[PDB]
């Protein structure tokens, strides 16, 4: 017997279960892709052609 | 031995598998918001006093 | 801790650097037990600094 | 007995069995571990006391720089592989397929002693003889042919003895493979091999593909010492060198890792009393790692100079390496679930150890894959600790798994488990007192291969000095242990 | 090693007893796989006298007329071997 | 262990064995036979565990020299080569170990002490006098030792 | 306390990311190993048919790539960003690593008795705000100048002669190390750059 | 009457186990003591000689034990190690052109010498050509070597038909 076939052995996962991983891993996802390369303010650079100095 | 808990494979994936990942998910998302707000001490704004 | 160059005779300096004995410039920021950071580095934990750091244009 | 005197030494010396190459390449495994532990003993001395309490004079430092060059070609070389992949690969890879002996029997012979001839060479070339080769175990130029320091002979001796560990780890891997994949018994598909044969078949294939490589390197030194060329001169490109070297660098690196991979996992079969969770999963991860190894070999030379484009295509290679290797973790967490594995073996908690501290050494090997971050990590102990909480807490601790399962096997007399606890409980608290601080030691600016270091750094050699101690204890118990493994009581009255 | 065989204590004046004899035993080290204790504590024997003792159980706990048997020194203990099933 | 050579000989195809007469030791390489006895790894271990023996006396002399020398042997070996070729390494490492060389330590000075927590923090740290001159066991450092100079 | 330099800013916002991701992938897996330690220890929770679950398999695999494209693209930046400054100079210093000593514009450089193992007779000058080129090389073996505090380590090595960007904000003395065998004085053979 | 066992290779002692090795050891230490003392210590003939010797014992063992053990699995093992071999070969090559090419395939480069148009009638093509490598000998050399090739292809075929 081939016991480990697809018809054999599925275990319905429970919705509360299904809802709260779908939620914790967006939520890691988003939170991670957004603190990474959205907020990333030290890449700061200031505009003012009058700050140059030549003798 | 004799007091050994055995457990089927539907019984064993439906009622061990499952909430530990589901708890593991729940520690992941604290984990990354308490860590973040721990060194940069703000939520959401990167470093404090200095942004 | 501070760069001792009056110590050192015959020594290179700048003509444009201040020669006070307590000037900015002098000052050794890392590589000494100091009670006073000056620098941020890798291993400085800013929350048991309190967050204490200068702006971000300035500096 | 004269006879019996010459009958043992042709029993040991003209066999081809594959069981007593086995035993041979253990022993001889195991000795040259002693005797870098030694060497390493004599560095954390060095390192815990200042001014140069050993050494004396900044003249002599030489000898220190001799210390750490021969411990890492020592542990490297002569320690893991012929244990790993000598001892229980010659052992067992024959009885794992149902079969007599391997492919090419004289071949296993001539590995052996190829083996045995290049730590002669070793042993005699950097202990009888004077101001030895002292140029760190990647053997740089022009520090390694253009000094004042390296002029002798014994220098190219043990370039020669590099040479004949190439030569001996080629011969055993072709051996692998062919004896893998022509003689399993009929009903055994290639890839229904349990998996230690899969990862010795890669691991042999790793081998194969980068030691010329090495060879033409070595070669290039050789040269540019001997007959005065300038290969790797200021007219030369000691990159060019470093570029070979670490083309090899990294595959050895793999081979050595990948059956300690395949041996936990047999070792597990056998002791938790259930399969492997995702065996196919498993073996695939395995050969992936092994082919993903050999485009990354420029991740020890981001401070070299390479190109920009380079730099970034090296750290996005690295993180595809890191990628499979966390798939096989999640499969042994997830292997050890639902088994019923011995509750009190040291098997079991050699197996934990081995994971927790190989996760560990993965993470913090794969901080140093940006190009970026490795700016501020080159070269110092963030380095030792990775590579060391690596190679001495996860490939020692696999082999110490498998000595601890194969010893009652092979010798049939069952192991104090007692002791054994004492042993590998002090290993694992003294190396992770010796190691873990390293780390932190790295982030502050601690350059490495140094005896002498700055004021700055007292307390991670404090702790190191605690974690040396330690050792000290643990490989006083674990040889203690073995002599009494093989020795009968002392002690017997009535009560 | 060769000791006495297990032999049977009996007190008469207190009318009590039991067994002993003579236990080997060394400092715990490790053991071996192809081998199973001998008899040990009766020697060169088919071990018999477990069944002579739980045999003679009822014999001597219900009373047994001992004066035939030897004494230990000069205290009331008498020594009856276990190599035959006791009756009397 | 014992030879089959009568089998070998009363066999199937004795030609096989006239060579067992020439200057041959059996069990290396000559033909073997249906009938031979079956050989183990370790002969020692496989004649002693199944007599409940380990394959060692430490009694006999030469058993314990057997043993010392198949698991202390390379490593005395390679220990007193190392002290022959350098006698002033284990020569200072155990001025070192047994306190007689101080590298710069002075009389009744106090110096620094910390254990972790990362390098040298002013507001971690201890300073500690040496016990053995608190008690009186040292008065004075000896210089005729080895002095790392330009350090 | 000031940063001294914005590159140095930038990886180290982007170690504290990974420094972050990091633990809470640690977290997760001691919560799930706990529970299996602690089910495992107790003879609880056992089932030798469970040694295979597709779906499980498949995710397992596929989070971490997810969460690592992110690592690389950051990292990638993060080189770019050290890069981008050459090209916007004003003043150019040459460094020779000779054996056991620096030289700059022609001026030796070699530890002192003042300081222990830190301190050097002649510094290196900079100018604060001012980006400068360093022309980096060595005359006899492989050196490597590296001030990690400021986010430069660079080998100076035989015949290669290597250009790195150089930029000071915080004024003071930067010490920094060889940071690559060469030799007996290796451990002594310091760096020390003053941003005046 | 013979009994008969499985069909792999059964495995022989012999010396060949510990010769070679001790070959690689003389000629390392040979090398050795040419290098410091300028001088060999034997006659690099008789060095030679003793090499050939030893390794006239692969033949012998060949030739008896194809007459005796030879079967297609023992065939397809020796097959195999073969196509490893070859492989190394290949390899080992392959790292030599790259220790060669390495320093051509950066165009720019230093030279003693100008190779700008414009100064010379001979400077342009000065560092794009290295006169001194013997062309037209080399290719009489490659054609040789071809009719090697193709005559030995020829002739195996025709032997397997
Ligand atoms: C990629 C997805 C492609 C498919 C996309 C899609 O919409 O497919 C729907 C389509 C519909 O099929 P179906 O839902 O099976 O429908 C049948 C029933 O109606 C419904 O049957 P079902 O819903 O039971 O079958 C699917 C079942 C499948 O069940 C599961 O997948 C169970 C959860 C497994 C998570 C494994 C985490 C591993 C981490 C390590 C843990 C320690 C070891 O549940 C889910 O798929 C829902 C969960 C989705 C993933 C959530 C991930 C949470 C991770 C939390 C742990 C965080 C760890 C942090 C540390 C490590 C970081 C790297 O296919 C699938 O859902 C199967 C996709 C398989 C891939
Ligand atoms: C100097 C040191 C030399 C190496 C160590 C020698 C130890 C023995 C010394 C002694 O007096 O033995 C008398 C003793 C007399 O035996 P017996 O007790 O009267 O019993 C009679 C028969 O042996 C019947 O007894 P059996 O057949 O049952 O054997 C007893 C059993 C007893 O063994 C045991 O109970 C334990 C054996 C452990 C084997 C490894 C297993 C896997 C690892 C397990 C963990 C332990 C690791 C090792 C210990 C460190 C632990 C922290 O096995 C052995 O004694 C030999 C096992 C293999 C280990 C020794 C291999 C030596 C030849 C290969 C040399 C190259 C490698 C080493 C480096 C050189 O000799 C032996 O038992 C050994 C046989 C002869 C060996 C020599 C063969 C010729 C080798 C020529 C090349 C030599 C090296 C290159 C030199 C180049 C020029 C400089
Ligand atoms: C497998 C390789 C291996 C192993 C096992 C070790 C083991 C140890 N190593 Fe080292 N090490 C290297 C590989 C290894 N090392 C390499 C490659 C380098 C770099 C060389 C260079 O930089 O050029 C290096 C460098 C290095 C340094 C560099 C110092 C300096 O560069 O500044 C130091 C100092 O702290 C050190 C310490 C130790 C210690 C204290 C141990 C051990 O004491 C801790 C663990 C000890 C064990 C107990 C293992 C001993 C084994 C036996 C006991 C055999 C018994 C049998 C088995 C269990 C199978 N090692
Ligand atoms: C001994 C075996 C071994 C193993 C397995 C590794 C594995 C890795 N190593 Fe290393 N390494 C060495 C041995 C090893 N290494 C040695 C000896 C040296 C020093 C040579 C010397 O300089 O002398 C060295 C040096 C070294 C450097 C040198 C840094 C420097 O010199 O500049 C770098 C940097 O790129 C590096 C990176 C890695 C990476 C990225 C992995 C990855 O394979 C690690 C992957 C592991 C995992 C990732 C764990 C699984 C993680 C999870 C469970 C899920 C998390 C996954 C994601 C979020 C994606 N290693
Ligand atoms: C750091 C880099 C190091 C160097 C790397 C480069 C490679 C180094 C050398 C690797 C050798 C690998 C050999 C692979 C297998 C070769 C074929 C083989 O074994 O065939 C089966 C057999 C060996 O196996 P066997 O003898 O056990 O045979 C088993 C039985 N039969 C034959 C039925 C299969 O080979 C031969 O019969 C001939 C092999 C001869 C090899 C050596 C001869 C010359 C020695 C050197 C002479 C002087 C040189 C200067
Ligand atoms: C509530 C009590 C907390 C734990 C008590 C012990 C630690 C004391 C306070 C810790 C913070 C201050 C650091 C000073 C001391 C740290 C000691 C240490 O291990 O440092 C390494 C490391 C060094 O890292 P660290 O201390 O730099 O940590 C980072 C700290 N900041 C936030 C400032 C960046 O220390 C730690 O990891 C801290 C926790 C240590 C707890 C150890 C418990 C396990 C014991 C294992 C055996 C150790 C044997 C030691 C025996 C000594 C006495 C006989
Ligand atoms: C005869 C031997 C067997 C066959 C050989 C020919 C086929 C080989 C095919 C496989 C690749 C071989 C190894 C790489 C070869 C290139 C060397 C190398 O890495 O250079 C580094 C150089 C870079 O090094 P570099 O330019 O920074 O350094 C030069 C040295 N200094 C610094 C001193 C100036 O090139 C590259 O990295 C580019 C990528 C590889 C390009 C491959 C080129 C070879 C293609 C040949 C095709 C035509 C063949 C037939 C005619
Ligand atoms: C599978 C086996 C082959 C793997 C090939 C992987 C290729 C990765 C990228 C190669 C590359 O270019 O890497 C960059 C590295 C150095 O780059 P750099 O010299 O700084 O840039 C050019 C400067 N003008 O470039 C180099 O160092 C040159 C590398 C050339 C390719 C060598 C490949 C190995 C050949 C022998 C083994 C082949 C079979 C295994
Ligand atoms: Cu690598
Ligand atoms: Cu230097
Ligand atoms: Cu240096
Ligand atoms: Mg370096």
């Amino acid at each position: 017997y081939f016991t480990r076939v697809h018809k054999y052995n599925h275990v319905p996962v429970p919705f509360i279960l299904n809802v709260g991983m779908s939620i914790s891993i967006v939520t890691s996802f988003v939170y991670f892709t957004y603190t990474s390369l959205w907020v990333r303010p030290e890449y700061d650079r200031v505009v003012d052609p009058s700050k140059a100095y030549v003798n | 031995g004799g007091d050994a808990e055995i457990l089927s494979y539907t019984e064993y994936v439906s009622t061990v598998v499952y909430p530990t990942i589901f708890y593991m998910a729940i520690t992941f998302v604290v984990s990354l918001f308490l860590m973040y707000y721990y060194i940069y001490g703000t939520f959401f704004s990167s470093t404090r006093n200095r942004f | 801790p501070r760069f001792p160059f009056q110590e050192i005779p015959e020594i290179y300096l700048p003509s444009d650097i201040d020669r006070d004995p307590n000037a900015d410039c002098w000052r050794i920021l890392n590589q000494v037990p100091r009670k006073e950071k000056l620098l941020v580095e890798i291993t400085d934990p800013l929350r048991n600094f309190d967050f204490k750091v200068a702006k971000i244009k300035e500096n | 007995m004269i006879n019996n005197i010459m009958h043992m030494i042709n029993k040991y010396t003209l066999t081809t069995s594959h069981k007593i190459i086995g035993i041979l390449y253990g022993y001889m495994g195991y000795i040259a571990g002693i005797l870098g532990y030694i060497i390493s003993m004599l560095i954390r001395m060095e390192l815990n006391t200042q001014g140069l309490a050993i050494v004396r004079k900044v003249k002599e430092v030489t000898i220190y720089n001799n210390w750490i060059t021969i411990h890492g070609l020592i542990m490297l070389f002569v320690f893991i592989m012929p244990v790993g992949i000598g001892f229980y690969g010659n052992y067992l890879i024959p009885m794992l397929i149902g079969t007599s002996e391997l492919s090419m029997p004289r071949m296993n012979g001539i590995s052996f002693w190829m083996l045995i001839v290049g730590v002669v060479i070793f042993v005699i070339s950097n202990v009888l003889m004077s101001k030895p080769i002292s140029s760190g175990w990647t053997l740089y130029p022009p520090l390694s042919t253009r000094d004042a320091d390296n002029i002798g002979v014994n220098i190219d001796l043990s370039l020669l003895v590099v040479h004949v560990l190439g030569i001996s780890s080629t011969i055993g891997s072709v051996n692998y493979i062919t004896t893998n994949k022509y003689n399993r018994h009929v009903g055994l598909t290639f890839m229904n091999i349990n998996i230690y044969n899969f990862s010795i078949i890669v691991t042999s294939i790793l081998l194969i593909g980068s030691l010329p490589i090495l060879g033409v390197a070595i070669t290039g030194l050789l040269l540019d010492r001997n007959i005065n060329s300038t290969i790797y001169d200021v007219i030369g490109d000691p990159v060019l060198y470093q570029h070979l070297f670490w083309f090899f660098g990294h595959p050895e690196v793999y081979v050595i890792i990948l059956p300690v991979f395949g041996l936990t996992s047999l070792i597990l079969t056998s002791i938790i009393h259930k399969d492997i969770f995702g065996r196919e999963g498993m073996m695939y991860c395995i050969i992936s790692i092994g082919v993903v190894g050999y485009f990354v070999w420029a991740h020890h030379m981001f401070t070299v100079g390479l190109d920009i484009d380079s730099r970034s295509y090296f750290s996005i290679a690295t993180s595809i390496i890191s990628i499979p290797t966390s798939v096989k973790m999640f499969s042994y967490i997830n292997t050890w679930a639902s088994g019923r594995g011995f509750r009190g073996n040291n098997s079991s908690w050699s197996f934990f150890s081995f994971l927790i501290c190989f996760c560990f050494g993965g993470f913090t090997g794969l901080l140093l894959s940006s190009g970026s971050l490795d700016i501020m990590l080159h070269d110092t102990y963030f380095v030792v600790g990775h590579f060391h909480t690596v190679l001495s807490l996860a490939a020692t601790f696999g082999l110490l798994i498998a000595h601890y399962f194969f010893l009652p096997i092979i010798f049939s007399y069952s192991i104090f488990e007692s002791f054994s606890f004492y042993h590998t409980f002090l290993l694992l608290v003294g190396a992770l007192l010796v190691f873990y601080p390293m780390h932190l030691a790295g982030l502050s600016g601690m350059a490495r291969r140094v005896p002498e270091y700055a004021d700055i750094f007292i307390p991670f050699m404090t702790v190191g000095f605690h974690g040396t101690f330690l050792l000290i204890f643990s490989t006083l118990t674990f040889i203690r242990s073995y002599f009494q493994f093989l020795s009968h009581i002392n002690h017997s009255n009535y009560l | 090693m060769n000791h006495e065989r297990p032999w049977v204590f009996l007190n008469k004046v207190t009318g009590k007893w039991g067994a002993c004899g003579w236990q080997p035993f060394w400092k715990a080290t490790s053991q071996s796989l192809n081998y199973i204790p001998d008899n040990f504590i009766a020697l060169r024997t088919n071990g018999s006298w477990v069944r002579n003792l739980w045999q003679s159980s009822k014999v001597l706990d219900r009373g047994l007329n001992a004066s035939g048997y030897p004494t230990v020194g000069t205290t009331d203990w008498v020594r009856i071997p276990l190599d035959a099933p006791l009756e009397a | 262990h014992g030879s089959n050579l009568y089998n070998r000989v009363h066999g199937n195809l004795p030609q096989l064995y006239v060579e067992q007469l020439y200057n041959t030791d059996e069990i290396l390489d000559t033909v073997p036979h249906s009938s031979d006895p079956v050989h183990h790894m370790f002969p020692k271990c496989a004649a002693a565990s199944p007599l409940g023996f380990r394959p060692y006396d430490n009694n006999k002399l030469w058993d314990a020299f057997v043993l010392w020398a198949i698991v202390y042997g390379v490593t005395t070996i390679f220990c007193v080569l190392h002290i022959l070729k350098y006698p002033q390494i284990w020569k200072h490492l155990f001025e070192t170990l047994t306190f007689q060389y101080t590298y710069q330590r002075e009389i009744g000075e106090e110096y620094v002490w910390q254990y972790g927590g990362g390098g040298l923090n002013p507001a971690k740290w201890r300073f500690v006098k040496s016990p053995l001159e608190e008690l009186g066991l040292v008065t004075e450092y000896r210089s005729d030792l080895d002095y790392p100079d330009d350090l | 306390m000031r940063y001294g330099n914005r590159e140095i800013e930038s990886i180290i916002l982007f170690f504290d990311q990974t420094i972050i991701l990091y633990t809470s992938i640690i977290n997760a897996l001691i919560v799930g190993i706990i529970i299996i330690i602690r089910k495992w220890y107790n003879r609880k929770g056992i089932c030798n048919q469970y040694i295979y679950h597709i779906k499980i398999e498949v995710i397992w695999t596929i989070l971490p790539i997810i969460f690592l494209i992110v690592i690389v693209l950051h990292s990638v930046t993060v080189i770019y960003n050290l890069e981008i400054n050459k090209g916007t100079n004003n003043k150019y210093i040459n460094v020779i690593g000779n054996q056991w000593y620096w030289i700059y514009n022609n001026i030796e450089s070699r530890i002192s008795s003042l300081g222990r193992i830190i301190l050097v007779d002649q510094p290196l000058f900079i100018k604060a705000n001012n980006n400068t080129h360093l022309i980096i090389s060595s005359l006899d073996v492989i050196h490597s100048f590296a001030l990690p505090t400021l986010g430069i380590k660079v080998d100076a090595i035989p015949g290669r002669i290597n250009n790195i960007s150089i930029n000071g904000l915080t004024q003071g003395l930067y010490v920094g190390y060889c940071s690559e065998l060469c030799g007996s004085g290796h451990a002594f053979m310091p760096i020390n750059l003053i941003v005046y | 009457m013979i009994l008969n066992t499985n069909i792999n290779y059964g495995g022989r002692n012999s010396r060949l186990c510990y010769l070679i090795p001790l070959m690689v050891h003389t000629i390392f230490l040979y090398l050795a003591y040419l290098i410091y003392y300028n001088i060999n210590l034997i006659n690099i003939y008789l060095l030679l000689i003793i090499i050939i010797f030893i390794n006239i014992e692969w033949p012998l063992v060949i030739i008896y034990e194809y007459i005796y053990l030879t079967n297609y699995n023992i065939q397809n093992n020796l097959l195999y190690n073969i196509a490893t071999f070859i492989f190394l070969e290949i390899l080992l090559f392959i790292g030599f052109y790259w220790l060669y090419i390495n320093n051509i395939i950066h165009y720019p480069n230093n030279l003693p010498y100008n190779n700008n148009i414009a100064v010379n009638l001979l400077d342009h093509l000065n560092h794009n050509n290295n006169t001194d490598i013997c062309l037209y000998i080399i290719l009489h050399n490659l054609l040789l070597l071809l009719y090697v090739t193709l005559i030995l292809q020829l002739v195996h075929r025709y032997v397997q038909l």
